[PDB]
C-alpha cells in the first residue's frame, strides 16, 4: 500500500 | 532489536464527525509503556483531492529526545473485535519528532459508512496500529 506523510 | 507495541483507538458517534477535508483528528499519546510518544491522526474525509473518497489514517512520533526507525499497521477492529481491512507499511519509515508517516487512502468512505458493512457498531470506529520500533 502507498505509503505518504501529511507532515 | 525490535520493540512491538500497539494501540486500540475507538473513535466514539464516528458518524457525527463534522471534520471537512484536510480536517484532522488526533488520539491521546501513547508508547510501549519508554522516551517515546506517539499518536494517531485520522482526516475522516481525507487529506486532500485525491483522497476525499477515503479516510486518511497516519502515526505520528509525538515527542522523541534525532530519529527512529519504524514499521507499522493499521487496521480496523469488527464489532467481534477481529482486524479487517489491515495495511502494513512494506518497510520501516524513519520518524523524526513531529512527523507521521501513513495511508492517505486507507478505507474507502463509501464502505466504512454503510450501515451493512457492520464497521461501526454503536456508530464506534475502532482503529488498531501495530507498531515495530527498530532499535
Amino acid at each position: 500500500p502507498d505509503v505518504s506523510s501529511s507532515t | 532489536k525490535v520493540v512491538k507495541f500497539s494501540y486500540m483507538w475507538t473513535i466514539n458517534n464516528f458518524s457525527f464527525c463534522r471534520e471537512e477535508m484536510g480536517e484532522v483528528i488526533k488520539s491521546s499519546t501513547f508508547s510501549s509503556g519508554d522516551k517515546l510518544k506517539w499518536c494517531l491522526r485520522v482526516n475522516p474525509k481525507g487529506l486532500d483531492e485525491e483522497s476525499k473518497d477515503y479516510l486518511s489514517l497516519y502515526l505520528l512520533l509525538v515527542s522523541c529526545p534525532s530519529e527512529v526507525r519504524a514499521k507499522f499497521k493499521f487496521s480496523i477492529l469488527n464489532a467481534k473485535g477481529e482486524e479487517t481491512k489491515a495495511m502494513e507499511s512494506q518497510r520501516a519509515y524513519r520518524f523524526v519528532q513531529g512527523k507521521d508517516w501513513g495511508f492517505k487512502k486507507f478505507i474507502r468512505r463509501g464502505f466504512l459508512l454503510d450501515e451493512a458493512n457492520g464497521l461501526l457498531p454503536d456508530d464506534k470506529l475502532t482503529l488498531f496500529c501495530e507498531v515495530s520500533v527498530v532499535q
